[PDB]
């Protein structure tokens, strides 16, 4: 709703909540200099 | 999108779809940024040029979809609009400056598997992340080629963010602090970009410390589709959210 | 190309 969104904001249900990564996620996470 | 790929079921759940009542089509993408609230570019309602000037009671919003055409039942959701607000210093006669507007719903939207908002970013998130070189996302329902089609299902495509330098020399068009673009170089070898259908969509980045998503960017303008030496601009939402802020908190949220 | 949505929507 505001400043860094939500409180459960940018947390997807099928993936990030269940520990699950999308087919193409690990590109950006790479150009940001390899993810955390 | 061009040069995209379909996306995966729930890969973005704060996707929404605009579409008009009557004739019934795709207006443009769209996010949800609580469950009251959408985010989108002010062009897509307001463009006199154009002849256009969109209204609550014409649209609607769907939330949850990944097919274009169909009617998702029991896994999308449509609503209605309570009221619009765009920048009340949008510049449409110029450069598209402040391509930003926000959509209060009728009522609350439940979230799902399929349904649920993104963040927005923080002035240390988008100061982390707003990097030439970082990429970022874009999806949409928009077409596949400047002159073809249209896709199935949703697309989706991943960008690179890029120097405000180049951008300014690839256009004749005056850029403001309230822009960036995004795409590839034609050395780069590897294409894609918004299209037609995709405005309004968002750009949206993935934290690497706290691993949720941002939106950072609004799909605002671009020259053709792909085409070679152009970019993709997008609106500054960081640049922004004050503006965003004011609205939600002294309308609602 | 749109299919038809349910009425209670427009
Ligand atoms: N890669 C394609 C992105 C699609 C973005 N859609 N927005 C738009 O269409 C907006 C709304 C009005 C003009 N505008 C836009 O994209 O303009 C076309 C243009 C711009 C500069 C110079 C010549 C032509
Ligand atoms: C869009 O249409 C409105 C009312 O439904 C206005 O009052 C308004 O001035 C508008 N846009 C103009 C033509 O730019």
């Amino acid at each position: 709703t505001f400043g860094s969104g939500e409180a459960d904001c940018g947390l997807r249900p099928l993936f990030e909540k269940k520990s699950l990564e999308d087919k193409t996620e690990r590109e950006l996470l790479e150009s940001y200099i390899d993810g955390r | 999108i061009v040069e995209g790929s379909d996306a995966e079921i729930g890969m973005s759940p704060w996707q929404v779809m605009l579409f008009r009542k009557s004739p019934q089509e795709l207006l443009c993408g769209a996010s949800l940024i609580s469950d009251r609230w959408v985010l989108t570019a002010a062009h897509c309602l307001l463009y006199p040029p154009w002849d256009k000037n969109f209204t609550e009671n014409d649209l609607l919003v769907r939330i949850g979809k990944h097919s274009r055409t169909r009617y998702e039942r029991n896994i999308e959701k449509i609503s209605m609009l309570e009221k619009i607000y765009i920048h009340p210093r949008y510049n449409w006669r110029e450069n598209l400056d402040r391509d930003i507007a926000l959509m209060k719903l009728k009522k609350p939207v439940a979230f799902s598997d399929y349904i649920h908002p993104v963040c927005l970013p923080d002035r240390e998130t988008a100061a982390s992340l707003l990097q030439a070189g970082y990429k970022g996302r874009v999806t949409g329902w928009g077409n596949l080629k400047e002159t073809w089609g249209q896709p199935s299902v949703l697309q989706v495509v991943n960008l690179p963010i890029v120097e405000r330098p180049v951008c300014k020399d690839s256009t004749r068009i005056r850029i403001t602090d309230n822009m960036f673009c995004a795409g590839y170089k034609p050395d780069e070898g590897k294409r894609g970009d918004a299209c037609e259908g995709d405005s309004g969509g968002p750009f949206v980045m993935k934290s690497p410390f706290n691993n949720r998503w941002y939106q950072m960017g609004i799909v605002s303008w671009g020259e053709g589709c792909d085409r070679d030496g152009k970019y993709g601009f997008y609106t500054h939402v960081f640049r922004l959210k004050k503006w965003i802020q004011k609205v939600i908190d002294q309308f609602g949220e | 190309d749109f299919e038809e949505i349910p009425e209670e929507y427009l």
